Order: C-alpha cells, then sequence, then structure tokens
C-alpha cells in the first residue's frame, strides 16, 4: 500500500513543519527571557527545569528517530512554557540562583538550534520518500 | 504487413505456446482486454511467430513491419530491477528495464528475496515482455487506431445508439474528421469511452466548426468530468503545475503576434518544465500542467514531444468545485 504511506508521510510533514514553525515562536520567546536574566523559590527552578527537560527529552527523540512520540510531547512542551508566561520572576533571586536558572534557559537554546537542524534533516528526508514511493509506484503500476 | 507482431526466440517458444507453459498468451489477451476497456478501443491483435534465426532468448517487438522494440527475457531467471534506492550488486547478467529504462539484473531464481530486501523490484521473465508490449501499445495508442478501427467503432456504436449515428456520418462530421479527433483523444491518454458525449456534442458545433483540432478542444471541455477524474481521482486539492504569469503573458502575446520570445527561452522553458515535473514528484502530486485555454494545445504538443509524461490540462475543463494549488510554476 504505497498510496497509504505516502499519506502518512505527508501529514508528518505538515506536522513536524508545523512544530518548526512554533519553534521559533518560542526561540524568540526564551532568547528575550534568558537575556533579562543576566517558599516560592523552589516553584521557580522548577518552572525553568521542566522546560530544560522537555526539551532534552523532543532533541533525544529526534535523535532516535521517534516522531510519533516527539509529536506528543510537542504539546506537553508548549504547556509547559505557558506555565513560565503566566508566572513572573519571584522579587527574591539571588545572585547563585539566578545564574544557575541562567544555565537552564541556555541549555533550552542549544538544545532546540539541535532540534531544529534534525526537525528540519527530516522534512528533506520525507520530501526523498514522497519523491521514491511515488516512482515506486509507476513501476508498479506497469509491471503490476 | 502486421499491425502488431511480435517475433522470439526458441527459449521463448515455450512461453508462447498453448501445448505447455504459454504464460505470455493469457497475459497479451488481459492485455487487450483491458486495453478495450480502459482506453476503450481494441488494440490489434499480436502475431506471435517463432524465429529460430534469432538470438535463443530475444525478441522483437513489430509495428507494420517495423521494428520499435526489442530485448531479452530468461524464463528461468528473473529480473532484478533497481529504481534508484537499491543498494549493492547482484550477481547475473546486467541490462536495463525495458519500460523506463532503469538498471536491472537477470538474477538466479535463487535471489529473489535477497534482491527485494536489498531494495529491486523482482519481476518474472514472462511479465517482463508483457510489460513491455503493454508499455508500446499505450506509447502508440493513437498510431493503432487507425481508420479502420474508426469505421469498426463506429458500427460498433451505430447499434447501441442509433438516432445519433445515423444523423453524424457523413452529413455534419465525415469519417476522416471523426478519426482525427479520436486520435487526438488517444495521442494525450484521454479515453474514447463516452461515445455519446463525444457525439453528442459534436453533433452541437459541427455544423459551425469543421477544423479537427478545434473540435478536439470542444470535445475536451465536454469530457472535463473524465479528465479532471483521470489525473485527480475523487474529492480533494488538486495540485498541478502552473505558468508564472509574466511567461504566461509572454506566451499569450506570442500567439497574438506581438512578439516572440528567442529560441534560447525555448530551451528553458524545456528544462524548467522537466525540472517542475521532479519538483510535482517531490510532492506526490500529478504531473500535470494547467494553462490557459488558449495555450494549452501548443503547450501541449511542445512539451510533450519531449516530456510525454506530461499531462497539460485547460482551465475550462477542470470542475469548477475543486480546490485548485499550483504546486510548481514553469519561469
Amino acid at each position: 500500500s504505497i498510496d497509504e504511506t505516502v499519506a502518512r508521510y505527508k501529514a508528518q510533514f505538515t506536522q513536524l513543519d508545523t512544530m518548526m514553525s512554533k519553534l521559533n515562536n518560542t526561540s524568540s520567546y526564551l532568547t528575550q527571557q534568558f537575556t533579562a536574566m543576566n517558599t516560592s523559590t523552589v516553584e521557580f527552578i522548577n518552572r525553568w527545569q521542566r522546560i530544560a527537560l522537555l526539551s532534552q527529552s523532543l532533541l533525544e527523540l529526534a535523535q532516535r528517530g521517534e516522531w510519533d512520540l516527539l509529536l506528543q510531547q510537542e504539546v506537553s512542551y508548549l504547556q509547559s512554557i505557558e506555565t513560565v508566561m503566566e508566572k513572573q520572576t519571584p522579587p527574591g533571586i539571588t545572585r547563585s540562583i539566578q545564574d544557575m536558572v541562567a544555565g537552564y534557559i541556555k541549555q533550552t537554546l542549544d538544545n532546540e538550534q539541535l532540534l531544529k537542524g534534525l526537525l528540519q534533516q527530516r522534512l528533506d528526508e520525507l520530501s526523498s520518500l514522497i519523491g521514491q514511493s511515488t516512482r515506486q509506484k509507476s513501476l508498479n503500476n506497469a509491471y503490476g | 504487413e502486421d499491425s502488431l507482431g511480435m517475433e522470439v526466440g526458441y527459449r521463448l517458444i515455450p512461453m508462447v505456446d498453448f501445448q505447455q507453459d504459454g504464460e505470455l498468451l493469457g497475459r497479451i489477451r488481459s492485455i487487450r482486454k483491458k486495453f478495450a476497456q480502459d482506453m476503450g478501443f481494441l488494440p490489434p491483435v499480436v502475431h506471435i511467430r517463432d524465429n529460430m534465426d534469432l538470438q535463443p532468448a530475444r525478441y522483437r517487438i513489430l509495428m507494420k513491419g517495423v521494428e520499435i522494440g526489442s530485448g531479452d527475457a530468461y524464463p528461468g531467471r528473473w529480473l532484478a530491477i533497481n529504481p534508484g534506492t537499491a543498494a549493492g550488486t547482484l550477481p547475473g547478467e546486467k541490462t536495463v528495464d525495458p519500460a523506463f529504462g532503469l538498471d536491472a539484473i537477470w538474477i538466479e531464481s535463487a535471489l529473489k528475496e535477497q534482491a527485494q530486501i536489498q531494495g529491486f523490484t523482482v519481476v518474472e521473465a514472462s511479465t517482463v515482455v508483457a510489460t513491455h508490449l503493454n508499455h508500446l501499445i499505450g506509447q502508440f495508442s493513437a498510431e493503432l487506431f487507425g481508420r479502420q478501427e474508426a469505421q469498426q467503432l463506429l458500427d460498433r456504436v451505430s447499434q447501441e445508439m442509433p438516432k445519433l449515428t445515423e444523423d453524424l456520418v457523413p452529413g455534419v462530421v465525415t469519417l476522416t474528421t471523426l478519426h482525427k479527433v479520436l486520435q487526438n483523444l488517444l495521442a494525450e491518454k484521454v479515453p474514447i469511452r463516452d461515445m455519446r458525449t463525444i457525439l453528442e456534442t459534436l453533433a452541437e458545433h459541427a455544423p459551425l466548426q469543421s477544423d479537427p483540432h478545434e473540435l478536439t478542444a470542444v470535445v475536451r471541455v465536454a469530457l472535463g468530468r473524465a479528465i479532471t477524474q483521470q489525473w485527480f481521482p475523487g474529492n480533494e486539492e488538486v495540485q498541478v503545475i502552473g505558468l508564472d504569469t509574466a511567461l504566461e503573458r509572454l506566451l499569450l502575446q506570442a500567439l497574438q503576434g506581438g512578439g516572440g520570445l528567442e529560441p534560447g527561452l525555448a530551451d528553458r522553458l524545456l528544462a524548467q518544465t522537466q525540472e517542475a515535473l521532479s519538483r510535482q514528484e517531490m510532492l506526490g502530486a500529478p504531473p500535470v500542467l494547467l494553462v490557459n485555454h488558449a495555450l494549452r494545445p501548443l503547450l501541449s504538443r511542445f512539451l510533450r514531444r519531449s516530456l510525454p509524461q506530461l499531462v497539460v490540462l485547460s482551465n475550462l475543463e477542470l470542475s469548477d468545485n475543486r480546490h485548485i494549488r499550483m504546486t510548481a510554476t514553469i519561469g
């Protein structure tokens, strides 16, 4: 069933391309909040650690080719960034906790630059797979 | 001589013998049967003849005595076709597939499953010859439809719907004109199955038009539902190649006598079209080029002469309810 698998290639292409566009919406929000940093204190480290951890999950799933699971984790990664948008920085910021978060915010940026680079090469591979599958469909109709 | 003939070597005799194997005879009958129900006319019979002077595994395909294709076939072996994505190589006689010209290898029967895992398409010997024969029939569909088959089709449809055919030939259109219109339809892979709409719309435009090329254009719009569904089956997004609006007006100006383009720009038009077939292929979209109605016969005859796989439809033929998106551009 080549026609059915090509449909899956097209559907995954648009879903990954939509994620690569929302990846730039969050890349501008994280870069500006990063430069803005250069008891409720605990629930401030976790809000920026959940972002750094979910960005690690997406990069690991991209390296391992789990694209279906990568699209399920995109939702939780987008929900976690909005939780940082609703809640501002607490007033009690020490020089040590502010620069520790600045290392976690910088971790997500270097994780998205590798994630976007991997999310792009999958779009480049899916375009090859669709082209090869339609050429293979012409062979099967002639000899079938 | 014979309209469609095929000569074969003595190793292919079992493939073409009812006394033993004869796998080809059943396939050739099925080829002619489906061709009569798809394109709407029965192709000429294939005269098969043994030739012990020919090479043992060689076959020839002739049309009116002229050789239109040769090749080899080994009944005990399989042909491993490489569509460009296969890996490694297989032992056997390296050759070329007769339909698309791809690289292929005749492999022993013990390598079929390994060929498949390596990405080859493995095809049996009788299918190689049948597919080659079936490929040439579609390529010469217009030529194999002579004036004899025109009269034969007319009498066949004159008994089904006598009121339409009686008043038509040779009153409004002669047999030569009707034949040339049907040839133009097969020449662009549009079937002549719906003889009602073809002849119905012929009777409405024959008293006002006697040009076969002009009558063909009107018929294609009358067959627009069939032409649309042939390349865009169902009800989804129609993805076509288009012309750059600057190029479309340049071409309309050249036909209107405002000034033609340089012959070097024509070479780019052929190249940009072939690139549009590749870009359309990477998207899983049909290889069709949608152009303004005034430009359709020109670009069809011009591009398809070099790129026959290209389909050129006019804007007046696509159904107005479909969602059209231009996925590739020439220019």
